[PDB]
């Protein structure tokens, strides 16, 4: 029976021929004052996923926690925690659906949508998403918030089907990614100049690029606009 | 002496010993025998079943947990159940929370948890019977013996069960050949047989006596008996 309150904005993601990228913001939003700007909301597990989160912060730090412990209990007892046994990002996304949809059953929600991205030990690429309520879905692209109807459209038109990942680079992708991360700038009044990128490579293994900002803005348009019709200057 | 101190498993004996605990141990000795060897690829159980009268059924010995785990019981059966009860909770549990096969070196971990709170609490009483556990997951092949003491081991093989003693020493030698054993299910079965022919004086392993179970790479945990096991004698 909660609200949310600080809260972060669109978290998108697209995977590619070798591996899958993702994306979020640093912006820890109070409303409509965009109140924290220092927000990482892209969370490395190990090395081969990358877990984003938006909705309420607290619960996304939360959510840290919960993954943090969740890294320290697989090292226990476990020989093989640095190798075989290690987390998989399949492992890591159940976990979180799992408890996405025991919050929502007691009413008591963890008021986020979440993306997990990552690449198995096989060297499948792996995308899903699970929100406040438990639903949970794949797709070679994925977005929460105004990304799903921003983002979405434009990184489909890289990759509409499976058959178009294997057909896909990092740089098609990553300049995909960045150009819908400027798009939402300009229309999410709840987006910020400031983002978290990362890939997760089947062969570079986990880049993480923090401190990006949205670049090649076209705002020199707006000097031809006066009025709202019929004003003349 | 010993009459004062073996009244409970939350007594200790003068020279540190723990009665209760070690009269589990003896109902095991006075179970029929089992035995368990792997190779790089597969590992087997093979049981000698015992029946009550020449006009009844030779008691199931092994039980399957999951679908990559598996195990053969000596001594009281109902504490056998109980125990792979548990064992196929906790395998279930892994594989809904995790999506994860849950791997057999902390399937043993959490058997020996079980067991010693039963030998440290008290009006509870130890398990009585001892269980060798096979299966294969992300990181090869295992056998694990498990004793109501507590102490689980991982072995290339081993057996137990009255006269274990011959098959132990068998395999003891046997090793540098069976651990070679891969890609050739059928003949690890044989060496099995053989094993636990070196622990019988009764007759000769028959079709309504003999038990056995395989699990490997490509293979499921399954249960072969009578009808089946013929081709293994």
């Amino acid at each position: 029976t909660q609200q949310p309150i600080v809260t972060g904005t669109s978290v998108i993601s697209m995977k590619y021929d070798n591996g899958v990228i993702i994306a979020a913001d640093n912006l820890g939003s109070y409303g409509s004052l965009l109140r924290f700007n220092g927000v990482e909301r892209l969370i490395p597990v190990g090395d081969n996923t990358v877990v984003g989160i938006s909705g309420d912060i607290s619960d996304m730090q939360h959510i840290e926690r919960l993954l943090k412990d969740l890294v320290t209990e697989n090292a226990y007892d476990n020989p093989l925690a640095d190798a075989e046994e290690a987390l998989e990002p399949s492992y890591i996304f159940e976990y979180l659906a799992t408890v996405m949809y025991q919050r929502r059953s007691k009413m008591n929600p963890l008021w986020n949508a979440i993306i997990v991205a990552g690449v198995q030990s096989n060297g499948d690429q792996f995308l899903r998403y699970v929100n406040l309520l438990g639903v949970t879905y794949s797709s070679p692209t994925l977005a929460t918030g105004f990304g799903a109807h921003m983002a979405n459209p434009l990184l489909r038109k890289v990759v509409d089907r499976e058959s178009d990942i294997p057909k896909t680079t990092v740089q098609v992708a990553e300049e995909a990614i960045v150009n819908a991360m400027r798009v939402l700038y300009y229309r999410d009044a709840r987006s910020s100049r400031n983002f978290s990128l990362a890939i997760i490579d089947k062969n570079t293994g986990l880049t993480f690029k923090k401190n990006l900002q949205v670049e090649n803005m076209k705002w020199d348009f707006a000097k031809d606009i006066k009025g709202y019709g019929t004003q003349k200057i | 002496f010993r009459n004062n101190y073996d009244g409970d498993t939350v007594t200790f004996s003068p020279t540190g010993r723990l009665f209760q605990v070690e009269y589990a141990l003896e109902a095991i000795k006075q179970g029929s025998v089992t035995v368990g060897l792997r190779s790089n690829t597969h590992a087997v159980l093979v049981a000698l079943k015992r029946n009550a009268d020449e006009l009844s059924s030779y008691q199931k010995k092994i039980i399957k947990c999951d679908e990559h785990m598996g195990l053969s019981l000596a001594g009281l059966a109902p504490d056998a159940r109980v125990l792979s009860n548990y064992l196929r909770q906790q395998c279930n549990y892994s594989s809904l929370v995790f999506n994860r096969k849950l791997a057999v070196e902390r399937a043993g971990h959490l058997l020996c948890d079980k067991a010693q709170k039963n030998t440290q609490s008290y009006g509870g009483r130890p398990y009585g019977v001892g269980l060798l556990i096979i299966g294969y997951d992300k990181s090869g092949a295992h056998l694990l013996e498990f004793q109501p003491s507590g102490n689980v081991t991982e072995l290339y093989g081993t057996a137990i069960g009255a006269r274990s003693q011959g098959a132990k020493t068998y395999l003891e030698r046997t090793l540098d050949t069976f651990i070679k054993i891969d890609g050739n299910p059928d003949e690890l079965i044989k060496a099995g047989v053989e094993a636990i022919s070196q622990s019988l004086r009764d007759e000769s392993l028959t079709v309504d006596n003999l038990s056995i179970a395989i699990v490997g790479k490509d293979t499921p945990f399954t249960i072969y008996d009578g009808e089946a096991v013929a081709k293994y004698i």
